[PDB]
């Protein structure tokens, strides 16, 4: 029972390391369609001057 | 003799081998111990995500 | 990221799951010669050593109908076995003896 | 971040390889369970045989 | 303490097949010998079982 609890709690730690990665590449995409309003350059790189 | 010897028979088949107890017991330490590795590794990827 | 994640996923019940199928007696290895790691439970001396060893039915068999006692070490099984054949060709001799006089 | 990441990776790829050896160690078939004794006995039972 | 370090003792010995160094063999779970050490109870009483 104890090993099903800490491997539960390995996999919730992978998925955590996952979706912070996805969270993370999320800030460095180009929002290529001009429409969506909504993503303010973060980067400069990605700055239209 | 042949109450001795029916006795002997009993005796030899009651040779009481906890083999399975100890076998249970070998594996609940072995697995012990392993609970612990998987706890120190689980630790390590807990500082990962926090970075 | 995803695919080695994906990788260790249920790693701990996988290991488990394999770790119970195993015998642990079989872990147990001893060099007779040096060199050669044999598991403990194959070795000839140990047959009979516990009931759930995989080969104590058939030796159990085998002292039964060389009517060898289970309580004598297994080193004794040989040397009784050429003591029944010298006892074999003692009683043919004797009969042989026997049937010339008659 | 690069670097990071790279090490993340590492860390993984280290403890999946890790745990496919171990795998492969306790799928070996000597150490699995009780296998009905074999009806043959093996060459290296040199004492059923003599 | 008397069960606890027979068990570490036996299973410790399932562990290190007196096999050759080799610096390259996988462990049981990934077990080594200094694991199962630590689940030995305290020196003091180890000591004081033995007496």
């Amino acid at each position: 029972h104890l090993l099903r609890v800490t491997n539960k709690k390995l996999n919730h730690e992978l998925q955590s390391i996952v979706n912070g990665v996805q969270t993370l590449m999320s800030f460095f995409s180009t929002p290529e369609t001009a429409c969506e309003l909504s993503s303010q350059p973060i980067f400069l790189s990605q700055l239209l001057l | 003799q042949e109450q001795i010897q029916t006795a002997e028979r009993e005796i030899v088949g009651q040779d009481l081998n906890c083999e399975r107890a100890q076998d249970l017991c070998r594996r609940s330490l072995l697995l012990r111990a392993f609970n612990k590795k998987r706890e120190e590794e689980c630790e390590a990827l807990c500082q990962s995500n926090k970075k | 990221i995803i695919q080695e994640s994906q990788r260790l996923q249920d790693s701990i019940q996988k290991e488990v799951k394999h770790f119970s199928a195993i015998c642990l007696p079989a872990l147990l290895k001893v060099s007779t010669d040096g060199f050669n790691l044999l598991p403990s439970r194959e070795l000839s001396i140990n047959r009979m050593s516990n009931t759930h060893a995989p080969y104590y039915g058939i030796f159990k068999g085998i002292y039964e109908s060389v009517r060898l006692p289970l309580y004598k070490a297994p080193e004794s099984v040989l040397s009784h076995v050429a003591d029944m054949k010298k006892q074999l060709f003692f009683l043919r001799s004797q009969l042989s003896s026997r049937s010339e006089a008659i | 971040v690069y670097r990071e990441l790279g090490s993340i990776v590492q860390e993984l790829k280290e403890s999946g390889d890790k745990l496919e050896e171990r795998l492969t160690m306790l799928s070996d078939v000597n150490l699995l369970s009780a296998s009905k004794p074999r009806s043959n006995i093996d060459s290296k039972d040199l004492t059923s045989h003599r | 303490g008397l069960q606890q370090c027979m068990l570490v003792s036996e299973c410790s010995r399932l562990l290190t097949a007196d096999s050759v160094p080799p610096s390259d063999s996988t462990s049981i779970l990934g077990l080594d010998k200094q694991d199962l050490l630590d689940l030995l109870p305290p020196n003091m009483l180890v000591l004081w079982v033995r007496d």
